[PDB]
């Protein structure tokens, strides 16, 4: 996006199509004897480190609700410790291609 | 205050007071019948009602390894005019010290 702006500055609008209209192709013909799909294994999180996450819900979480027992309004508190146990959970099945 | 009954009529009985010997006394509104009373309250009613205190999150606690301990203003019986103190809302912790 910093290129495309460059040539819209230096040589126009009608230079910028030219590059998308001559990019485009040249990418879906790349992309065409390799193809790209999904798997299984990719949806497979392993167990032990299923085993990990399952041991975040009654550890920060559980004890955490001990206290939504009688607190309210610490909602985006509950959304802090969640979204502290969801990155790490998305941390796990990035490590695939 | 448990209601009272006649004997003659059974129904309710109406507080009522003559001060010609300063003694209260029950009288039914039925048929003419009172007799003395034994108790002294006329009427009870015990009306109603038969956190919101502010938390902070940086802060030891002593057994749990929480932020957390809700201050509120006391005046202890050791203490002088406006003291806090820091009791962690977990339930392990159980223990009130000194700032
Ligand atoms: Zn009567
Ligand atoms: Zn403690």
């Amino acid at each position: 996006n910093g290129i495309v702006t460059g040539i819209m500055v230096e040589k126009g609008p009608k230079e910028a199509l030219a590059f998308f209209d001559s990019l485009q192709p040249l990418l879906m013909e790349h992309l065409d004897p390799q193809g790209f799909s999904l798997s299984l294994e990719d949806l497979s999180m392993s167990r032990e480190d299923m085993g990990v996450i399952h041991n975040l819900i009654v550890r920060e979480i559980s004890p955490m609700v001990s206290r939504l027992r009688l607190s309210y309004e610490d909602e985006l508190q509950l959304e802090n410790s969640i979204q502290k146990v969801k990155e790490v959970a998305a941390n796990f099945m990035l490590k695939s291609y | 205050s448990t209601m009272k009954f006649c004997r003659e009529c059974n129904n309710i009985l109406y507080p009522k007071e003559d001060r010609e010997q300063s003694i209260l006394l029950y009288a039914c509104r039925n048929c003419d019948h009172q007799e003395a009373a034994d108790d002294n309250c006329v009427y009870r009613n015990e009306v109603h009602h038969s956190p919101t205190l502010p938390r902070t999150k940086a802060v030891r606690c002593a057994k749990c390894q929480h932020g957390e301990a809700v201050f509120f203003q006391a005046t202890a019986r050791g203490e002088e005019g406006m003291t806090l103190f820091f009791v962690c809302c977990n339930p392990n912790c159980g223990h009130r010290w000194r700032e």
